[PDB]
């Protein structure tokens, strides 16, 4: 709450919008918590608060089939067929600018942090994507909870994501209120047996699925109370809200 | 013992952006403009092989187009490239496998494969059908503050260059473990007057038009991949077939269906395996496998 | 009637599963079976080789055998007799493979966990059924396998509707205006 | 056997800008004004074959038009021209078909192709329907910075002139290997003051409108392949038929529906095949063949 970076207008190209087998676009909180965790363990920071909005999203193609991207042998299984019409893979893309604002707590200096979160940024990646032009990230400073409005008076304009949350179940009612769903966390099944062919010898192998919440993108000025656009970690790896359930 | 592993990554070392194409005056440059696409249609007969009955039928489509405006005589494509180091550490898979390949390489030159890359760079290869026609071609680059410019021009009959050393000599250092460089890339070109203009074009399943051009918020642009082909099209390491193709495992382009670098033992999996089990080979080989392994991509099976 | 069907489901090469990666690729040949997904209103998926099944002379479909009225449900509470179910369930054998698959690391309190999201064919198949009743012409669509793709599922085959993607995409700021 | 192969591809070599009409006086033609489109409505009765029954109504619908002002009595339809040599290389695909037709080929005349070229360019042919009831027209064609004037009669019956024969040896010597040659034209119309003009026409889905027109910013114009199959209509080359039409394969006008060069031992793909692997051609089949390779197109498939 100290103090605030904000990065605004990045564009970011070649986004791989197939975040799942059936959501296709803006991409899952998910990449942003690994970020922020991966951001952690490299600067050695812990965050708490995340946020991020959205500026401009076009997805490469029409209104059905957007794009499809020619996959050529990258495998050792060719050489006789491997002279005409490589396998398809049917994989869209898209094209982004976003902003962000984190909050970091550090006293030894100002502007050294400054210097390594940029220098971490210009060498990332934004779920496939790519940095192409950034503004320079700008510092802000908060104490309490009744001041907090003035950063929404800092940095407009753009959207929020706010919760509404769901009734019963969501496969009627995603299209009954007419929101987007959005992948808040992965639930775990069973645990992968085999450890041969991982990343990692010592970490533990698990499979999991996605689970869908309800998000809405709003104006800032028509959010009340701001504590409902904060994520806070859950128990079962699962986000919640500080605000709680949505009320006039 | 000493299993090919069918899991391994590496890194995109090249990251290109996405071309952006404009429309400026030759002794204007400061007042330039953004080109539009439109719609149009076409109405052509059938030109098809072998069938003489269904030549007396018309065909309707529609189109989009891309050109000049009424006044203009300048292209001007600009766009931004990143070379990264971090060569020889795998991203996903292999912690004891990378360190035995690089015990035998780090021999190479990769002072050889920055000057072939920039020199790619400066011809302007990156610009496929756009240069037909245009009788003057040059570019300005502006890297680490300062700017060179270059009006470099006939792309066979390779000859050593000395006034292009120096950015070469940098991104070869730069490759070979560093941080980050960037590279502005501001092609200026004098096609003609209202001259059309050829952006890259992505396929759908069949809709109103039969051939739609990349649009970013009302302007033509490139495709990444393509810029990206443009980089890496720098072997030259075989006994024929001059005018270079693009390197990559398996080395053969469908675009006009040519089958080269088959299993006549000239691939990539089939000369490490073989090094390492009997004596070493030509210092030609190592440029080409290391070629191919700077290009990000997951490799194995 | 009751077994012909059975018997040739058992005889060729018919698996059951219901969380399978061949939407991303068609070279894996990882299949497992999950307990929790059993239910009254839980859709599952088969694959056999060559995607032929039968035809019956008649004229019947396979899409119809599961919904009629739940045969094989009405024989699991045990009227008929309990033999049935193990002989069914007793082909269906569950292989491991992680090739070709991404890895997601995700933070948990202090710690990583190393996690490989998969799809759900249910999922699919509510929302196409729930959105192509209300005309609701707001979705993409995109077609499997390619030049030849009957020899995947049939979904590309025999529904020529097409599968429903809901389209994520947010409104953009206008620009030259305070909003 | 020397079958034909696959894929066959040519990129066409003269191409035409996007013209562009406006509105001027026959003495003060340095100063121009553009032509607008606008709309309009239109009613009246339905009058069609064999339908007594139905001429009880009367259909309203909307169009849209084009005229000059009543100020102006002079039509100036502009656009610039450019013949890219290099010709005799497939674009997409071909190493030894491609190259033997080639070697079959460069036996005939360019001069009589860019002669005809040039007379087309200059008789005013590439100005269609708007010439029908015209007083006097001019042609100004500028090449190399220098100008020239026609006031040239018999569109069709090509005759000998002089004043096109510098610039066909001119065409012909950059047509048979070698860059680009530009050429500017400037056509001049004395319709009368207040007369209608024809630009292009849109074939759109069921909208408002039932007659669209071609325009670039609200600027009536025609499209870049009218003027293209205007240029390349000299096909002479057959047994009957003076007027002649245009240069394609299975040689076919949609508005008339008949197809010339059909499977009567006369066609491209037939002589083709006796050029790459047979006996030699006559001197009309030679370059009716190197003419229709001069326009692009897809072969093989």
């Amino acid at each position: 709450m100290r103090k605030f970076i904000i990065v605004k207008n990045v564009k970011v190209d070649g986004i791989n919008a197939k975040s799942s087998d059936i959501t296709v676009g803006m991409p899952p909180a998910t990449t942003f918590c690994g970020l922020g965790e991966t951001m952690s363990i490299k600067t050695g920071i812990v965050v708490k608060a995340v946020s991020y909005g959205s500026v401009k999203f076009e997805v490469r193609g029409s209104r059905f089939n957007t794009s499809v991207t020619k996959f050529a042998w990258q495998d050792r299984g060719n050489g006789g067929k491997a002279n005409n019409n490589s396998p398809i893979q049917p994989k869209p893309l898209a094209d982004g600018v976003f902003t962000l604002c984190f909050e970091v707590e550090w006293e030894d200096c100002a502007e050294v942090l400054v210097d390594k979160v940029t220098n971490f940024i210009n060498t990332a990646r934004i779920a496939g994507g790519t940095i192409a032009s950034f503004n320079k990230p700008f510092v802000k400073v908060a104490k309490d909870a009744e001041e907090l409005a003035s950063v929404k008076n800092a940095m407009m304009p753009c959207y929020v994501v706010v919760d509404c949350g769901v009734e019963v179940n969501i496969f009627e009612d995603a299209v009954n209120r007419k929101l987007q769903p959005m992948v808040n966390g992965y639930k775990k099944l069973e645990k992968i047996v085999d450890n041969k062919h991982m990343r990692d010898k010592f970490t533990p192998a698990y499979l999991a699925t996605p689970t869908y919440t309800m998000i809405g993108y709003k104006m800032v000025s028509n959010v009340d109370n701001f504590d409902q656009a904060l994520w806070q970690y859950g128990e079962n790896t699962k986000v919640k809200t500080i605000g709680g359930i949505y009320n006039d | 013992k000493l299993k090919a592993p069918a899991v391994l990554a590496y890194s995109r070392k090249i990251n290109p952006t996405n071309a952006l194409m404009f429309a400026v005056n030759w002794s204007d440059r400061d007042n330039t403009t953004a080109v539009m696409v439109g719609t149009k249609t076409v109405a052509g007969t059938q030109s098809v092989r072998g069938n003489p009955n269904d030549a007396d039928k018309g065909n309707i489509q529609t189109v989009n187009f891309a050109n000049l405006p009424h006044n203009k005589n300048t292209l001007l494509v600009k766009y931004n490239v990143k070379f990264v180091g971090d060569v020889f550490k795998a991203e996903l898979g292999g912690g004891e496998y990378s360190n035995t390949l690089q015990t035998a390489l780090e021999n190479t030159d990769f002072g050889t494969l920055a000057y072939r890359y920039v020199y790619n760079i400066a011809a302007g290869r990156t610009l496929w059908r756009n240069r037909v026609g245009a009788e003057s071609i040059e570019t300005v680059i502006t890297v680490n503050d300062q700017t060179f410019t270059f009006s470099d021009l006939l792309v066979n009959e390779f000859d050593e260059d000395v006034d292009v050393a120096e950015i070469a000599d940098m991104v070869a250092g730069v490759l070979s473990g560093e941080g980050f460089v960037t590279l502005k890339v501001e092609h200026y070109m004098l096609l003609g007057e209202g001259s059309e203009v050829f952006p890259s074009q992505e396929f759908v399943e069949n809709s109103k038009l039969s051939k739609q051009l990349f649009d970013l918020n009302g302007q033509a642009a490139m495709h990444d991949q393509k810029i990206g082909n443009a980089i890496r099209t720098i072997d030259t390491w075989y006994e024929d077939a001059t005018t270079p193709i693009a390197v990559e495992p398996y080395g053969s382009v469908v675009r006009n269906g040519v089958a080269y670098r088959a299993g006549n033992k000239t691939d990539l999996f089939t000369l490490m395996d073989g090094a390492v089990n009997g004596k070493s080979l030509t210092e030609e080989d190592q440029m080409f496998v290391t070629a191919n392994l700077i290009r990000g991509g997951v490799f194995g099976g | 009637m009751i077994k012909e069907m059975i018997e040739d489901f058992i005889s060729k090469g018919g698996l059951i599963f219901t969380h399978s990666g061949r939407y991303t690729n068609t070279n894996n040949s990882c299949f497992i079976f999950n307990k929790n997904d059993i239910g009254v209103d839980t859709k599952v998926d088969m694959y056999t080789p060559k995607s032929a099944g039968i035809k019956n002379e008649e004229g019947e479909n396979l899409w119809q055998v599961l919904n009629k009225a739940n045969m094989f449900y009405r024989i699991y509470s045990g009227e008929l007799g309990e033999e049935l179910q193990y002989l069914l369930k007793s082909c269906c054998t569950a292989k491991e493979d992680v090739t070709t698959l991404p890895q997601i690391y995700f933070k948990n309190g202090e710690g990583y966990d190393i996690l490989v999201p998969i799809g759900n064919a249910h999922n699919l198949i509510s929302g196409t059924e729930y959105l192509w009743e209300h005309k609701y012409y707001n979705t993409f669509t995109q077609k499997l396998g390619g030049s030849n793709p009957q020899n995947c599922t049939h979904a590309c085959n025999k529904m020529r509707g097409g599968f429903k993607q809901f389209n994520c995409t947010p409104p953009q700021v206008e620009d030259n205006y305070n909003a």
